[PDB]
Order: C-alpha cells, then sequence, then structure tokens
C-alpha cells in the first residue's frame, strides 16, 4: 500500500482504520540499559505491532504492518514468525509472498530470517522452479555468500537438482579458481551423485585439481580439496601422487606442497612404510623448514607434528 | 636482548615482507580484495616501527572501557538493527568489561537483570527485547551476560523448568535444533543450547540425543565444521561444534587431525589474525572463534594421552595474533574492530578482545605460561574458551546450579 520510505506514509498512531487499537508500547523498565532510543517511526510501527501480537490479531491489517515492521528491522524474528501465521491464516498467494522475500534478499542478503523465510514459503509450495536462478543472481553479487550456498545446497538436495550444479560449479571456478564456496560445493555435488569410490571419478578430479594447481600454485583451496578428496582412504595409498609432487618440488617448493609432502610421509608412517626411519628423517626435516623458514606462522603446528612424528615412529 | 622500552616484532621482521601474497599473476576477485587488505596492513605496520625503535604495543584500556560504559545504558537510532539482539548487546558489553577489569558497579548490575527477566519468555528461554519470542541466541547470550554477573540474584533469574521445556520444544529426532519455535537449523543451536543447559544444570540424558553425531556429520572435507552437513567449513560454526562437543564430552566424535591442521591454516601469514573460511579476508571476531579453537583441541587431545603436546603454548602464532589485534583492530576513539577502515561495534570489541585474552594465556593442567605482548598493562582477564566468560565466572555457576535438582528429572 505505501512504504515506509513514501512521501505519503503515514504513521500508524494518524491511521484513522487503526484508531480501534490502542498501541503497546515496550516496557524497558524503571532503569533501563542497552535502551535505544528509536525514531518516531520505529517506534510507532512496534507499539501497533506489540498491540496485534498480543491480541493474536490475525488480519489483512496486521499484515501489511508486518511488512513495515521488517523494512525497519529484518533481523526481527519475532515479526517473520507472525507473518508466517498470517500467511497461513489468511491463505495468502504464496507467489506473491516469494517476489516479496525476493525483493528483500536483494536488499539484505546476509540475513538469516529472509533465508529461512524463503525456504519455508519453497517448502510450502513444493516449488524449487525459480530458486537456482534466484540464487545464482545473488551469487553474481557476492559469490561467497554462506546464505545462498546453503539454501542452494537445500533446494538441490531436497528437490533433486543434481544434473546442472557440476556445470555451475565449472563456470564459478572460471570466474574464480579461488572460491573455496565453489571447490565446497564441487564436493557437495560429486560426493552426492557419483561419489568418489569410482576410480574414473578420483582420476578425473585428481587431474583437474592438479592442473589447477599448476595454473595458480598458490591457491590453497585447489591444494586442499586435493588432500580432501584423497584423505580418507590415505594420502599413503596413491604412490604416484608422492613421485610427482616431489618432481615439482626443486621449481615449485610453496608451504603448500611442502606441508602436502608430509602430510603424505605422516601417512605413510602410520601404514608400515618401507624405509621408515629414511622416511621419518624426511619428514622431519620438512617439518624444521615449515617451522623455521616457509610457514613460520604454524611454527608451533609444525614442532607438534615433529614432536608427534618421533612419539609414534621412531623405534 | 634489548632495552625493556623497546620490544621487537614478528609483523616488523624484514623477512614478513616474504609472506606478502603471491598470486601467481593470476587475479581474480579473490586474490585482488587480498592484497588490498596486505596493502593497507603494511602501511599500519610500518607505522609502529621507527627503524630500530619499537615502541611497547599498548592497549586502550580506558578509551575501550569508556566507549562501553557509555553503550551499557544507551544507544542512538543508530542501533535499531539491534532490536532483537539486546541481551547481545549486554553480554558484549559485559563480558568486555569483565576481561578489561572493570568493575560493574551493583547498581548495574541489578538494572542488567532487571531488563533480562523482561527479556525472558513464559514459554522458558530469552527473546531479543521485551515480550519478544525466545530464541537460542539471545537465551545463550542472556545467560552468559546473567553468570558474568554471577550474583544470586542474577541466577535465579533464570526459570530453569521452562527453560529445559523450550529446549525440548527445539530438539529434532537427527540430533539438531532449531534456533527457534519455527526457524532455522544450524550448529549454533547445538552450542547455545549445549551451553546454556550445562552452566544450568539442565542436561537430561535424553536432551542431546544424536547431537554428538549430527555435529560430526558438519565436519567437512576440509576438517572444518559448516552450518550444516554438506557446507563449507566456516571459523564460527566449527567453534561452535567443537565448543559443544567438549561440553558433550564427545570430541573424538570428530576428526580431530583433519580439525586442527585446517584451523592452524586459517591464520594468515601476512597479517597475523585469523580468516574465517579459506581464502577469505581476515577479521578481528575471528581470534576468537578460531584461535578459540586451539585450547578447545589442546584439552581434546591432552584428554586422550598425547604425548606431543606442548607445555607451553596453543598450536598457533600468540604473538602475530596479539600484533593484529594491537596493531590494527583498535578504534582509536575506543572499541575495536574487523580490519582497518571498519568502524567499531560491540561485537567487535567482545571478540577482539576475546581473542587477545586467548593468545595472552596458556594453561594446562598445572602448568601456566602467559605471553602479553606489549606493556605489561595490557594483561586481560582469562576467559573460558568453551563459555567465552571468566573461568571464575564458571565455576561460580556451575557449583551454584549444581546444587538444584533437573528440573522434573531425577
Ligand atoms: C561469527 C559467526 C559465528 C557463527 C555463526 C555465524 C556467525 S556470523 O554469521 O559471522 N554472524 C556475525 C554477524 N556480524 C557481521 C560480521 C562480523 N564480522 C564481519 N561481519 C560482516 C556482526 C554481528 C554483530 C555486529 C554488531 N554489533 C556486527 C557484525 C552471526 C553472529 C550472530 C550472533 N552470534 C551468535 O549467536 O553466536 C553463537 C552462535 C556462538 C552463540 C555471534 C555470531
Ligand atoms: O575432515 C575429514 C573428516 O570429517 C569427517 C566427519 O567427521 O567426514 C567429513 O569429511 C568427509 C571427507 O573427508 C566427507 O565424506 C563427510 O561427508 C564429512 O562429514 C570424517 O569422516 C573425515 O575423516
Ligand atoms: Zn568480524
Amino acid at each position: 500500500f505505501v512504504s515506509l520510505d513514501s512521501p505519503s506514509y503515514v504513521l500508524y498512531r494518524d491511521r484513522a482504520e487503526w484508531a480501534d487499537i490502542d498501541p503497546v508500547p515496550q516496557n524497558d523498565g524503571p532503569n533501563p540499559v542497552v535502551q535505544i532510543i528509536y525514531s518516531d517511526k520505529f517506534r510507532d510501527v512496534y507499539d501497533y505491532f506489540r498491540a496485534v501480537l498480543q491480541r493474536d490479531e490475525r488480519s489483512e491489517r496486521a499484515f501489511k504492518l508486518t511488512r513495515d515492521a521488517i523494512e525497519l528491522n529484518a533481523a526481527n524474528y519475532t515479526v517473520w514468525h507472525f507473518r508466517r501465521v498470517l500467511l497461513k491464516s489468511l491463505q495468502k498467494d504464496l507467489h506473491e509472498e516469494m517476489n516479496y522475500i525476493t525483493a528483500i534478499i536483494e536488499e539484505q542478503p546476509k540475513n538469516y530470517q529472509v533465508w529461512h523465510h524463503r525456504r519455508v514459503l519453497v517448502e510450502w509450495l513444493r516449488d524449487p522452479s525459480q530458486e537456482l536462478e534466484f540464487i545464482a543472481d545473488i551469487l553474481n553479487q557476492d559469490a561467497k555468500n554462506y546464505h545462498a550456498w546453503q539454501h542452494r545446497q537445500w533446494v538441490i538436495q531436497e528437490f533433486k537438482l543434481w544434473d546442472n550444479e557440476l556445470q555451475y560449479v565449472d563456470q564459478l571456478l572460471k570466474e574464480d579458481v579461488r572460491n573455496n564456496s565453489v571447490w565446497n560445493q564441487r564436493y557437495f555435488v560429486i560426493s552426492n551423485t557419483t561419489g568418489y569410490n569410482d576410480r574414473a571419478v578420483l582420476e578425473r578430479e585428481v587431474q583437474y585439481t592438479l592442473e589447477m594447481i599448476k595454473l595458480v600454485p598458490h591457491n590453497e583451496s585447489a591444494w586442499n580439496y586435493l588432500k580432501g578428496i584423497l584423505q580418507d582412504r590415505g594420502l599413503s595409498k596413491y604412490p604416484n601422487l608422492l613421485n610427482q609432487l616431489l618432481d615439482l618440488q626443486p621449481s615449485h617448493s610453496s608451504p603448500y606442497l611442502i606441508a602436502f609432502l608430509v602430510d603424505i610421509y605422516e601417512d605413510m608412517l602410520e601404514n608400515q612404510c618401507d624405509n621408515k626411519e629414511d622416511i621419518l628423517n624426511k619428514a622431519l626435516e620438512l617439518c624444521e623448514i615449515l617451522a623455521k623458514e616457509k610457514d613460520t606462522i604454524r611454527k608451533e603446528y609444525w614442532r607438534y607434528i615433529g614432536r608427534s612424528l618421533q612419539s609414534k615412529h621412531s623405534t | 636482548s634489548s632495552p625493556v622500552w623497546s620490544e621487537p616484532l614478528y609483523s616488523l621482521r624484514p623477512e614478513h615482507a616474504r609472506e606478502r601474497l603471491q598470486d601467481d599473476s593470476v587475479e581474480t576477485v579473490t586474490s585482488i580484495e587480498q592484497a588490498k587488505v596486505e596493502e593497507k596492513i603494511q602501511e599500519v605496520f610500518s607505522s609502529y616501527k621507527f627503524n630500530h625503535l619499537v615502541p611497547r604495543l599498548v592497549l586502550q584500556r580506558e578509551k575501550h572501557f569508556h566507549y562501553l560504559k557509555r553503550g551499557l545504558r544507551q544507544l542512538t537510532d543508530a542501533y535499531e538493527c539491534l532490536d532483537a539482539s539486546r541481551p547481545w548487546l549486554c553480554y558484549w558489553i559485559l563480558h568486555s568489561l569483565e576481561l578489561l577489569d572493570e568493575p560493574i558497579p551493583q547498581i548495574v548490575a541489578t538494572d542488567v537483570c532487571q531488563f533480562l527477566e523482561l527479556c525472558q519468555s513464559p514459554e522458558g528461554g530469552f527473546g531479543g527485547g521485551p515480550g519478544q519470542y525466545p530464541h537460542l541466541a539471545p537465551t545463550y547470550a542472556a545467560v552468559n551476560a546473567l553468570c558474568i554477573i554471577g550474583t544470586e540474584e542474577a541466577y535465579d533469574i533464570i526459570n530453569r523448568e521452562k527453560l529445559l521445556q523450550y529446549l525440548y520444544s527445539l530438539k529434532q529426532p537427527d540430533g539438531s535444533f532449531l534456533m527457534h519455535v519455527g526457524g532455522e537449523v544450524d550448529v549454533r543451536s547445538a552450542y547455545c543450547a549445549a551451553s546454556v543447559a550445562s552452566l544450568t544444570n539442565i542436561i537430561t540424558p535424553d536432551l542431546f540425543e544424536g547431537t554428538a553425531e549430527w555435529i560430526a556429520r558438519c565436519q567437512n572435507w576440509e576438517g572444518g565444521i559448516g552450518g550444516v552437513p554438506g557446507m563449507e567449513a566456516h571459523g564460527g560454526y566449527t567453534f561452535c561444534g567443537l565448543a559443544a562437543l567438549v561440553i558433550l564430552k564427545r570430541e573424538r566424535s570428530l576428526n580431530l587431525k583433519s580439525l586442527l591442521q585446517w584451523v592452524t591454516s586459517r591464520q594468515m601469514r601476512f597479517e597475523g589474525g585469523f580468516q574465517g573460511r579459506c581464502n577469505k579476508l581476515v577479521d578481528g571476531c575471528y581470534s576468537f572463534w578460531q584461535a578459540g579453537l586451539l585450547p578447545l583441541l589442546h584439552r581434546a587431545l591432552h584428554a586422550q594421552g598425547d604425548p606431543a603436546l606442548s607445555m607451553s603454548h596453543w598450536m598457533f602464532h600468540q604473538q602475530a595474533l596479539q600484533e593484529y589485534i594491537l596493531m590494527c583492530c583498535q578504534c582509536p576513539a575506543g572499541g575495536l574492530l574487523d580490519k582497518p577502515g571498519k568502524s567499531r561495534d560491540f561485537y567487535h570489541t567482545c571478540y577482539c578482545l576475546s581473542g587477545l585474552s586467548i593468545a595472552q594465556h596458556f594453561g594446562s593442567g598445572a602448568m601456566l605460561h602467559d605471553v602479553v605482548l606489549g606493556v605489561p598493562e595490557n594483561a586481560l582477564q582469562p576467559t573460558h574458551p568453551v563459555y567465552n566468560i571468566g573461568p571464575d565466572k564458571v565455576i561460580q555457576a556451575t557449583t551454584y546450579f549444581l546444587q538444584k535438582p533437573v528440573p522434573g528429572f531425577e
């Protein structure tokens, strides 16, 4: 009807159609703390909100009022809950409400309440048809929006919309191969579709990741993904990988590569590798290099790893 | 060594320049943003160095105190966005004062108790302000604030019978909790529930059935924990997950090796502070959410007999974190912040200080080892890494409530 910023906006206390209900002031007590000196407009809306809440008035006027209360503080989860009570009670058009939440999220994309409200609507409608495109628009503005990714994961899993997500992941990795949210989505899609037990899939993934590392060797996300998809079977189960990394070491001795070597050596020692004394020596040398030179921010961690190796494998 | 009036800093070592981002000549939004922050931070670091003269760093306690004291009574309409978070303002401010060892006048303490009573819902739990529905986040904040006050008056505000019923009313069959009635699920709720239930002695055998397993499902391939299963590892949700498991004595449900490697990786080699997720920017509040994981991991590993654990240091760069907070996160007007160029707020004041205290104080068994960077007055009161209130307050509250029965249960 009329928005809070509109030139013709009128305070609820001045609206004839609200004259029959008394506003309910907030009681902060006789000696208030963390007391917010509200604007007149804010207090007016919330005094009337408290009134309709207290009376449990399930009306169209109350519904319109929640829209204003939300604009004033979209983190007010009490208002959101009441708005949902009204959506059901008044049998409001949920597609119209979807248009509303779409606009609100675009304005406030980091807010928990707006995303939860959208999920409730999609659940009520059992209609995911606008979701992937809407989320992609939000992600086009902030490609790391945690709420947007979480909602995307929910929609895909709940409505089984897996078919195009790896292609979407690939597009976003082309745009920013350092986008850790997208590497996480890659794992999400593959683990939930083919899995990584298919040796052809794992090889494709290892190859792809090694290629990304070659292109951008100081990108931590690709290194973490490489470890992520190999770690549960055990890094030492992949003997060729060690050789390949060892070849790159002299020319690409980044802390990420050196750390990865230690991780391999750790797992090797845990699995009765051949030449244990030699492998232990090499691992301790790398821990020292990391602690003293290549990764000094993590000196305490690398010193711990060195002591841990010795506690487990010295013999 | 050096005269007492000069203290060399890690971030000012000549080799520290080697820690600047290497973008491999491949620019993306991520690297561009990271480089911009590093450039600003280098400018800041340099401002604290005068060739071989490096004056001791100073926590501006008095400025922070005045900012906090003012916020505890009154706020402009600029704070309307926190109108459903007033118990948070109470907790962030009281905990900051507590860390700074600034006494809370009895009158202020009573007024806070009275206000939090008004935020308590008849259905149990606390809401964001008087008459608001309850929600686990302001419930956590209110309970923590009342424990910081720590008077019998404060403790007795809490309606424990209704609190327990309220937690039940949020508990899902899969072990998770809603944040509020009809609200969203993520690992925040497990921590809020576990924190308030353990402090107030209302844990039943069934309350947390399945919860540890659900939290473990939130640990992902990176080794950290996401908000729900499948999601990206995030320092805030990781703190929530591990802290809840520590309360439940179920830390072993996680892969602690991958968790430890993930969190230590989140300390930024150049800035010295922590990022919340891999390949995102440094932020002062993660001084708590990330660095606070290290004392939790230490306790967990120590419980398992780990013979390699340090007896003197947490497994992060304690000095570097202190340098980032003291040089980059203080507002000259009082208050602390995310990073240079950002504006102060009470949330960053709370968590920057909490992280500073973790970085200054190591304790395990009978071993205590302090590393207070800068002037000795910089030393803060210790904070409990599970609850993030003083350990004295935790012991006092837990002792008080353990004398009361679990509501309706034996
Ligand atoms: C950190 C975190 C941890 C777990 C889950 C979510 C988050 S967060 O998304 O980053 N966010 C912080 C929102 N944030 C935004 C932010 C913080 N740092 C950078 N930004 C953009 C704020 C919050 C308050 C104020 C104020 N005043 C300013 C900024 C949520 C806060 C909500 C209230 N909190 C909270 O309930 O913490 C529990 C769950 C541990 C009890 C503290 C975290
Ligand atoms: O960090 C790996 C560690 O986390 C666990 C859960 O505690 O599993 C997570 O990571 C796996 C990939 O390594 C995923 O398949 C799984 O879905 C996720 O929960 C441990 O099993 C694993 O060692
Ligand atoms: Zn922050």
